[PDB]
RNA sequence: UAAUCGAUAAACCCCGAUAGACCUUACCAACCCUUGCCAAUUCAGCCUAUAUACCGCCAUCUUCAGCAAACCCUAAAAAGGAACAAUAGUAAGCACAAUCAUAGCACAUAAAAACGUUAGGUCAAGGUGUAGCUUAUGGGUUGGAAAGAAAUGGGCUACA
């Protein structure tokens, strides 16, 4: 059951047990896409809008 | 989440296979004789393919654990022949060595 | 605060009794073994490294808490939970003669949660013809009945069971198995006499 | 270790002949279930009471189809 | 790093003790054939490589030679050839050559006197003495040696033995010297045997791909073969086979004077027949005197043929047949 | 050119372990396996089981001790009880480390269903066995 | 999922691409700007996105002479810790982002006259702290090589002085630009002139020098002519601790020569 | 149990070695407050752990569920949440909404779930098990007498006493457990009275048909040990009782007549052999921890032997806790510190050195770490018999052992080097931990200046006068200046070694400060300028100390 | 100095029940290296000659299983590489065993097992014959 | 044809695939769902493009031996560094070799084969920088993914 390890892993991570490397750095690359300026569009408003 | 979502419907198919079990046995032993008359057998295939197509075992599909690749896997230990050498290579896997010979 | 403590090499005593300081499987720990031991592969101009930091010498099991001393002292207390072999059966003979049936019981141990072995339910019946009451009719009804279970240049009657789940229960399946050939074998019906 | 199978013996599984006994003696389905008898016997994996099941879906069942037993031209009960 | 050899020397000395204390043996008593056995029990390393498992020795074998100080405190060299880059080596060779002077004028000496007391003393063949390889050379001396170098002072090490040698230089050139072991092919015989009242009774083992043959052959009997409880004519239907069982027989005119009982499994019919053929001709050494036991051995009958099929290698056929090579 | 388990050689100046020194070619010959266990024998089973426990265990405790771990752990499989072997550097205060191993002895535990014991051996820095 | 992820070291091996096959032989240097960041520079093991403060790792273990028990932040709380870790990340780029200009000792873009600072000291102990060098030609080397092709080499020309009148210049070629810089200053000590000042501010006579193919006429001056000469011997002069002094330089301008 | 070796629960990397008792207890603090958390986290998510892989299904690592099964169902609802203080309250109220029936079996767990925990809130629940359903006494003492008792209202006990009495309902032995202590707890001007209730109910305990355990006579000895020191009559003929009846009494019921005694021994020793021939017939068996309340039965049979300065009661005091479990007797560390410490403090000055030695080795490192009372005794054991030869070995473990006490024990450690004299073969001993103590206060702490006497004397007979000169500087420029009598000892040390030099900077510094054996420095100077042919700066010194 | 005293409190019964009797105890010890089973073999014969059980060893044939897979990623079938798994085995054989030595034996046997090793334990159970064939006649 | 893709000179062509009736399958046609696997996240998810951004894995030179840090020298130095009766070369290290495995040696085989060349193959084992989808380039169900005018590579069967 791979839902029960990512969701314990996260879990872990966010109460501050487990540092997970890969996350980490898809936050950080996530947050300097963001701050340049292509980041995730609202639903309902990628096509139309 | 899991690795893809092959492995999504995968696991799914193989719950239902699980669960439809016992019903498609007890339903194969009334078609998979010569006792019974032939007149109950054609019943038995109506209900047998009424079932939810997911439930048979032919729809399962030995994929990789880690990267669910459909193809070039080992049964023994469940995952690709990738990440198995990946694992060897490490000695992370007792045992296992290159052969010499 | 950075703190370094000296192992326990230093206060090591010579004539210290060593299954004290290693009683159960350990991990090999350097601070606790005072013998400097270098493993691995050495350099050209290197030597193998030390215990300190050596990978090579944890790996591999370590029986410093199975060295003879602490072997004997640990079979001299264990010589009271066992009991003595009886000297009338000192040769395979007599055991014949006494006792002629074998039970073969296979046992598996393998490291992991898991402790269900599906060839564990297997239990095996070994039985010499030889010292059984059968008559010649008995005899000769009961090798047919058998079939290839029992050999000719050896006169021994094998059965191989696996059907019960419990070994318990196919040692009982295999003693009744047992039970009702030797009794059927003395019954002649009617189709016996053509 | 741990699992004793609910105390059963060897005569909780070899011998499943008295759950026949609502069942006709003489025509296919004794022919026909002697064999699932046989295999549930000889089958180690499942217990007394699943076989139990098993015997107790068939006679369900058998009991259940009546008009085709009847029209297939031999007695059945 | 001369004080850490010391102290490794005297960590050794302790770690012996406890090895000792915990093995339960004598220290005094304890030696390295008890050291070396004491840790592949505890540390039992299952590795194919001799050197990367677990070892305890004294520091001077793990150790490599480390090279003495060269200057004192005020910087001055000791040794006077230390600007020469090979103190060591140079210092041997400025050495043999005084000798070599002063055997060449004491010889000179001698010969102006008329005397002649000295001997051959450089053939050394029964002894079996050779000269220093370039690595026993290197383990004398600390530094670093060359080809050159090395030929050179052989070339002068002959110069000085084929002089006449005197009293002291022996002594000298033989510390140079080196044994080598028996170079003896001679096979073991083994003796006869007689059990159950059977005389001239012995036995022979062959092995010829994958075919284990045991033969017994005894030397009072007629000629005659017991393959497998079956005789030879009916085992062997190919004359081939017949004839390698008729090579060793023939080859010692023992055709009708020995009966030989063989057991042979593995292989096809031809390794069976080189595989009881090896074990015949092993099992007849003991009937035979050491003269023809050579000449068997010359004719290729006391050795094995380790010809044995190789392994198929992936991406090929045979092992050596390679798939068809498109050129484009 | 092989490239698996192969560190490629720098200029001379990067530290290596004794592990990462050697090719996967010399596992068994000069270095032994990381892990050892019963599944992977001849005529047993439960092997798929063993090694997705090992690598769950490698990249929980990657990230339950990060920066501070030298080498690969050592995970020993002995009659139903778990030995996890590792070499740490002495970054983190005693008094961290032992609440980490008192979390994670717990944890594991409760999570594979056996008992686990944890080892850990505080190394200065890393042990470095080639050039440096 | 979980098991799909790796580490930070070959995430960044392969987002970098600082061993890509395109950047070994010269299609690169199109978009010079390689910057790796630490993502476990400024994270404490115990603080988590919860607020979860461990008596082991956040707070002490230990506090008023009683044990702490699993506590939790409030939400103002947390909001603090977040703003001031958000703020360190904009410290650390501040610094990041801030380029110091280099030296510009004849232009802005060349290492002609720069300074390179004492050179290192050496074996047996002797330190040259009086002792200043420049650079006087920087140049990029190519040789032909059987299998890379180009090798491209830097080749530096260093002069080093203490202004008493001893000076001297060497050339140092390594593959690295600091590697060369060194073997230059490192080599530059070995071969020191010894040069006759007159009054320690002139040349005692003019000299008009003809090497292989430059020509150098230089003139003694007073006081008042402080340096009148070519940008490269205006340095060696200073370097020298010659203060007045009028060259030119005919024919061919070669540095080294 | 091995010497040399750690405590297994701790980690036996050196790293995480614990040095001292409070680095001990922390880190075994810091490991079980992990384990809680994991836990914690356990319990919080329950689903990611139900996964069973083990076949025997250990149910100890299984998740615990907080929440109750039902709640609907007043019936249901309380039960569950009954077992798991706060929520049960309301637990009542909701079933008290509907008007539910609770039977006599129901509220009696609710109200020993508040007896357990848990003061009006108390009459408030008091209240409504008595008016609102009529239960049984015996569901109603065990929880009105056992929350009463520490809400320091006794008076309620004797009332529902005389209730209970009435109802014709025996009292179990558990009431007269908690009776006494109710009664005896307040004195006002009188205990005659207050002793007699005691026998009063004890008398009926035999009529109710009802055999009291040990815990009554455990109990009685409880109350007999804070009101009167000449109490003793009463608890020993009790003792001699409880061995009539056929019940041996537990470590507890020694340890409270132990406690009194040590009480009473202080004017008369003549008490002692009571002490010690009590303790001779319980150590010739095998005990078990019966009684939660025995860990303070050796602190206080232990210390009545350290008081009493005796150790072949020690022994056998050591022996008694050696014999049946060597760690089932002792339950917090604390305790086991305050044993440890005064048990090794008779060790050392009475029995010879080397079996102290022989003990020392295998009690400070192996079981516990000393306090700053042992190192005392430590350094007395040591000047009494002449050992010098181990000083440096106890000196190098007590920079471990006791840190935070050595700016208090360093001005005793020190001292008895002065007793003592210095072979020619011990210099280096003087030397290294000379060096190794003035290395680090210098660094960055008060400075004794006994100390410096000390180092005067070590390199007297050594030989050492040029490093032993230096150290005088820097206590010199320390604004603190010693008393003269080194001065002195050193003006003959700069004699010997012929060094005029010296005394005249000191000197010409020493005056200066108006030291009170000055004109004796001034005397002896002027006896080595004459050997020395200093005469032409023997009045040079003079000059300045006029002027 | 400081030794403990009384420091063994077994719990031994003499049960009324028959003891069990084995013929044969066959132990197969299986493992990937040579040397921690030369030290299990060394250490089992130790402790059962002090027993006084009579050991006999022997050393079953190994086992190798070679498999092989592709070397490269995407398409490369001509290189290959093989992979192999050694099994070594050690045949511990004992006679005239108890039910109450046998467990005894396997106790410090099992108990001190090595983790890279498993194995298979084979008992010869030993009974006279069984009520129903003692001397029926139907 | 509505019906994948990549490989496609040595180094592709029974190659990814040690493997396709549904699933596999990323292809197409008909139909449904859009915070849609996870505790949460103006979030998930994409087999979308870029192998000319990569890591991980390999192919070829390749059973060729060279690569290379620190130095030193040249009447300047792009670069080179050798004469054994020796003329400026020392050189850690990686390669080669040795060792290891095919249960005894020797041989053979196996294994190994550095630095780099081919912007060689692989975004489709897996993650990925950049650029693009969010009631769709995302997620599910059913049914179809032919056929050979023709050419060619590799194998089996034979032509006795
Ligand atoms: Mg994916
Ligand atoms: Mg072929
Ligand atoms: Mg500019
Ligand atoms: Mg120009
Ligand atoms: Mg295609
Ligand atoms: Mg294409
Ligand atoms: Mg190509
Ligand atoms: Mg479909
Ligand atoms: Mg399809
Ligand atoms: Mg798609
Ligand atoms: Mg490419
Ligand atoms: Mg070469
Ligand atoms: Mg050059
Ligand atoms: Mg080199
Ligand atoms: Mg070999
Ligand atoms: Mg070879
Ligand atoms: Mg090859
Ligand atoms: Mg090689
Ligand atoms: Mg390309
Ligand atoms: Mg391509
Ligand atoms: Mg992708
Ligand atoms: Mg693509
Ligand atoms: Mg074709
Ligand atoms: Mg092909």
């Amino acid at each position: 059951n791979h839902n029960t390890y990512f969701a314990l892993m996260g879990t872990l991570r966010f109460l501050g047990l487990y540092r997970d490397e890969h996350q980490d750095f898809r936050d950080e690359q996530l947050r300097l896409k963001k701050l340049r300026g292509k980041g995730k569009p609202r639903k309902g408003e990628g096509k139309r809008a | 989440y899991y690795v893809d979502w092959k492995m999504l419907r995968d696991v799914k198919r193989r719950k239902m296979a699980y669960e439809y079990a016992d019903e498609r046995l007890r339903i194969n032993s009334l078609r998979k004789n010569t006792i019974l008359p032939k007149d109950l057998q054609e019943v038995a295939d109506e209900e047998i393919a009424s079932l939810p197509r997911d439930s048979c075992p032919v729809r399962i599909r030995n994929r990789c654990v880690m990267t669910s690749r459909p193809r070039g896997v080992k049964r023994r230990w469940r995952l690709s022949r990738i990440v198995f050498r990946h694992l060897a290579d490490h000695g992370q896997l007792s045992g296992v060595q290159r052969a010499m010979w | 605060r950075r703190k370094a403590l000296p192992p326990r090499t230093e206060k090591m005593a010579v004539d210290q009794d060593w299954p004290s300081v290693y009683p159960v499987a350990a991990p090999f720990k350097p601070s606790a073994v005072p013998l400097p031991v270098r493993m691995g592969y050495p350099v050209k101009r290197g030597v193998p490294m030390a215990k300190e930091g050596n990978l090579e010498l944890l790996k591999i099991p370590n029986f410093l808490h199975l060295t003879p001393v602490a072997i004997k002292r640990h079979c001299e207390a264990l010589k009271d939970f066992c009991t003595e072999w009886p000297a009338a059966l000192d040769s395979d003979e007599k055991c014949e003669k006494h006792f002629p049936i074998e039970i073969d019981t296979a046992d598996y141990v393998s490291a992991g949660p898991s402790i269900r072995n599906p060839k564990a339910r297997v239990v095996t019946l070994r039985v010499k013809l030889s010292s059984l009451n059968l008559d010649d009719h008995a005899k000769k009804k009961l090798i047919k009945l058998v079939g290839d279970r029992y050999c000719k240049s050896t006169d021994v009657l094998t059965i191989k069971t696996d059907r019960c789940p419990l070994k318990r229960q196919n040692y009982d399946y295999a003693v009744y198995l047992l039970t009702v050939l030797y009794h059927e074998s003395w019954k002649t019906e009617e189709w016996e006499k053509k | 270790a741990g699992f004793d199978d609910d105390g059963s013996e060897f005569h909780e599984h070899i011998f499943l002949d008295k759950y026949l006994q609502d069942f006709p003696k003489q025509g296919p389905i004794r022919h026909f279930m002697e064999l699932v008898t046989c295999g549930l016997s000889k089958n180690p994996y499942l217990s007394v009471k699943q076989k139990v099941e098993h015997i107790e879906w068939f006679r369900n069942y058998f009991n259940e189809k009546r008009v085709i037993l009847k029209e297939s031209g031999i007695q059945l009960n | 790093t001369v004080d850490f050899i010391k102290k490794q020397i005297e960590e050794f000395n302790i770690g012996k003790r406890h090895l000792a204390n915990m093995m339960g043996e004598d220290p005094e008593t304890f030696t390295q054939e008890d050291i070396d056995r004491a840790i592949a029990y505890l540390f039992p390393s299952g590795l194919f490589e001799k050197r990367a498992r677990p070892i305890m020795k004294h520091p001077e074998e793990i150790f490599p030679k480390q090279r003495a100080i060269q200057w004192g405190e005020d910087g001055r060299p000791f040794h006077f050839l230390f600007y020469t880059g090979k103190q060591s080596y140079y210092s041997l060779m400025h050495d043999t050559y005084g000798k070599l002077l002063d055997v060449e004028k004491h010889h000179n000496q001698l010969r102006a006197k008329d005397l002649l007391a000295e001997k051959t003393k450089i053939l050394k063949d029964p002894i079996g003495s050779r000269w220093l390889i370039k690595e026993e050379l290197e383990e004398m001396l600390v530094e670093k040696l060359s080809d050159q170098d090395y030929a050179q002072f052989i070339r002068l090490l002959e110069r000085l033995s084929a002089l006449p040698c005197g009293a002291t230089e022996e002594d000298f050139v033989n510390r140079f010297r080196r044994s080598i072991p028996i170079q003896s092919k001679k096979q073991l015989i083994e003796p006869l045997q007689y059990d159950e009242q059977g005389m001239a009774f012995s036995r022979g083992e062959g092995k010829r791909k994958t075919a284990k043959a045991e033969v017994v052959v005894y030397g009072q009997g007629s000629g005659r073969i017991d393959v497998n409880g079956v005789d030879y004519l009916l085992y062997f239907p190919v004359t081939q086979d017949r004839e390698q069982l008729m090579f060793p027989l023939h080859f010692l005119d023992r055709l009708g004077k020995h009966d030989m009982t063989c057991a042979v499994s593995g292989g096809g019919r031809s390794a069976q027949a080189g595989a009881v053929r090896l074990a015949m001709a092993r099992a007849l050494c003991s009937f035979v005197t050491e003269d023809e036991v050579e000449w068997m051995r010359q004719a290729g009958l006391l050795t094995a043929d380790p010809r044995v099929r190789e392994r198929k290698k992936p991406g090929q056929e045979g092992a050596r047949r390679k798939f068809t090579w498109k050129k484009r | 050119k092989n490239r698996a388990a192969r560190v490629r050689v720098s200029k001379g100046d990067k530290p290596v372990t004794y592990e990462e020194a050697h090719a996967p070619h010399y596992i068994a010959h000069r270095k032994g396996w990381l892990s050892l266990h019963t599944g992977n024998l001849d005529g047993e089973d439960h092997a798929a089981e063993r090694t997705v426990e090992d690598v769950f265990l490698r990249k929980f405790m990657l990230g339950t001790f990060p920066g501070c771990l030298a080498d690969q752990l050592v995970l020993k499989r002995r009659a139903n009880q778990l030995e996890i072997c590792a070499l740490v550097l002495r970054q983190l205060p005693p008094h961290k480390f032992y609440f980490l191993v008192g979390y994670s002895e717990t944890l594991l535990s409760h999570f594979y269903k056996c008992p686990v014991h944890l080892h850990l051996q505080t190394v200065p820095s890393k042990v470095v066995y080639k050039y440096i | 999922s979980f098991f799909t992820k790796l580490t930070a070291d070959e995430l960044w091996k392969g987002a970098l691409a600082e061993s890509g096959a395109g950047a070994r032989k010269g299609r690169g240097k199109r978009t010079k700007k390689k910057r790796r960041k630490d993502l476990n520079r400024g994270q404490i093991i115990g603080e988590g996105r919860h607020g979860f403060l461990w008596p082991g790792l956040n707070i002490p273990l230990m506090r008023n002479g009683a044990v702490q028990t699993i506590a939790q932040r409030s939400k103002e709380d947390q909001e603090k810790v977040e703003a001031d870790m958000v703020q360190q990340r904009e410290e650390w780029d501040r610094r990041r982002k801030m380029k110091v200009k280099r030296e510009r000792g004849w232009s802005g873009n060349t290492w002609g006259g720069v300074s390179l600072g004492p050179p290192d000291p050496g074996p047996n102990g002797e330190t040259y702290d009086d002792f200043d060098t420049r650079i006087l030609e920087v140049r990029n080397v190519f040789n032909m090589t059987a299998k890379e092709g180009r090798k491209r080499s830097v080749r530096v020309l260093v002069a080093v002085g203490n202004g008493k009148g001893a000076a001297g210049f060497a050339i140092g070629k390594a593959t690295e630009r600091a590697d060369a810089f060194r073997k230059a200053k490192n080599r530059a000590v070995h071969y020191l002139h010894y040069i006759e000042r007159y009054e320690d501010h002139t040349i005692y006579h003019d000299i008009s020098l003809k090497f292989k193919r430059t020509h150098i006429k230089m003139k003694k001056q007073p006081r008042g002519y402080g340096l009148h000469c070519h940008r490269a011997i205006m340095t060696i002069c200073r370097l020298i601790g010659i203060k007045d002094l009028y060259a030119k330089v005919s024919g061919s301008v070669n540095m080294l020569n | 149990r091995d010497s040399t070796a750690a405590p297994y629960v701790f980690q036996d990397d050196p790293y995480l070695i614990p040095t001292s008792s409070v680095e001990s207890h922390s880190f075994l603090l810091a490991k079980k407050s992990g384990e809680n958390a994991a836990k914690f986290i356990i319990n919080s998510y329950p689903k990611y752990f139900q996964k069973d892989i083990a076949e025997p299904h250990i149910p100890c690592l299984m998740p615990e569920y907080f929440e109750p099964q039902i709640e609907d169902v007043s019936e249901a609802a309380l039960q569950e949440r009954i077992k798991l203080x706060x929520x049960x309250x309301x637990x009542x109220x909701x079933x008290x909404x509907x008007x539910x029936x609770x039977x006599x079996x129901x509220x009696x767990x609710x109200x020993x779930x508040x007896x357990x925990x848990x003061t009006w809130r108390t009459k408030n629940n008091a209240e409504r098990i008595f008016a609102l359903m009529p239960e049984k006494n015996a569901h109603s003492y065990c929880t009105m007498i056992r929350g009463m008792v520490k809400h320091q209202a006794p008076t309620q006990a004797l009332n529902l006493y005389t209730v209970l009495l009435n109802n014709r309902l025996r009292a179990d032995v558990y009431t007269f457990n908690s009776l006494i202590e109710a009664t005896a707890l307040v004195v006002n001007e009188k205990f005659e009275e207050k002793w007699n209730n005691i026998l009063d109910l004890l008398k009926q305990m035999v009529t109710q048909n009802v055999k009291p355990n040990l815990q009554t006579f455990n109990t009685i000895l409880k109350c007999l040990r804070r009101f009167y020191a000449f109490g003793k009559l009463p608890a020993l003929q009790t003792l001699r009782e409880m061995k009539a009846i056929g019940i041996e009494p537990s470590l507890a019921t020694y340890h409270y007549v132990i406690q009194l005694f040590y009480q009473h021994e202080s004017p008369s020793k003549g008490s002692s052999l009571i002490i010690y021939d009590i303790m001779n017939e319980v150590m010739g068996k095998r005990f078990s921890p019966r009684d939660p309340d025995d860990d303070m039965f050796f602190q206080s049979a232990m210390r009545v032997c350290s008081s009493l300065r005796d150790l072949e009661l020690a022994y056998q005091v050591h022996g008694l806790l050696n014999t049946g479990d060597n760690w089932k007797l002792i339950g917090s560390d604390h305790r086991r510190n305050f044993y440890y410490s005064k048990f090794f403090n008779l060790l050392c000055f009475m029995e010879q050195i080397d079996v102290t030695l022989k003990w020392y080795k295998d009690l400070i490192p192996s079981v516990f770490f000393p306090h700053s009372q042992t190192m005392i005794d430590l350094l007395q054991a040591l000047d009494v018999a002449n050992r010098l030869d181990m000083v440096p070995q106890i000196w190098k473990d007590s920079k471990e052992y006791g840190h935070t006490f050595r700016n208090e024990l360093k001005e005793e450690i020190l001292m008895l080097m002065a007793r003592d004299q210095h072979p020619p073969e011990l210099q280096v001993a003087f030397a290294d931990c000379a060096a190794d103590i003035k290395s680090t206060y210098e660094s960055q702490p008060e400075w004794p200046a006994s100390s410096l006497n000390y180092v005067a004397v070590l390199f007297l007979r050594a030989g050492r006068t040029q490093e032993a000169w230096k150290m005088l500087g820097l206590f010199r420029k320390h604004n603190k200046i010693p008393r003269a009598e080194l001065l002195n000892e050193f003006l003959d040390s700069a004699k010997a070694s012929s060094s005029p030099a010296q005394a005249i900077e000191l000197v010409k510094l020493a005056s200066a400060f108006s030291l009170p054996v000055c004109e004796g420095l001034t005397r002896r100077v002027m006896a080595e300028f004459t050997l020395t042919q200093e005469q032409r700066e023997a009045l040079g010194e003079l000059t300045a100390l006029t002027s | 100095v400081d030794v403990p005293k009384d420091m063994t409190k077994p719990e031994i019964t003499i049960s009324d029940e028959p003891d069990t009797l084995y013929k044969r105890l066959s132990v197969l010890v299986k493992g990937h290296d040579k040397a921690v089973l030369d030290s299990y073999e060394y250490f089992a014969v130790l402790a059962a000659k002090e027993l006084g059980i009579s050991i006999k060893v022997h050393e079953p044939p190994r086992k190798i299983e070679r498999f092989t897979l592709l070397k490269s990623v995407h398409i490369f079938k001509k290189h290959r590489v093989q992979y192999e798994m050694r099994t070594l085995y050690r045949c511990l054989e004992l006679e005239h065993l108890t039910g109450s030595t046998a467990d005894v034996y396997l106790e410090y046997i099992q108990r001190n097992l090595p983790e890279g090793v498993a194995m298979e334990v084979t008992k010869t159970k030993l009974e006279q014959l069984p009520e129903h064939i003692r001397k029926p006649i139907w």
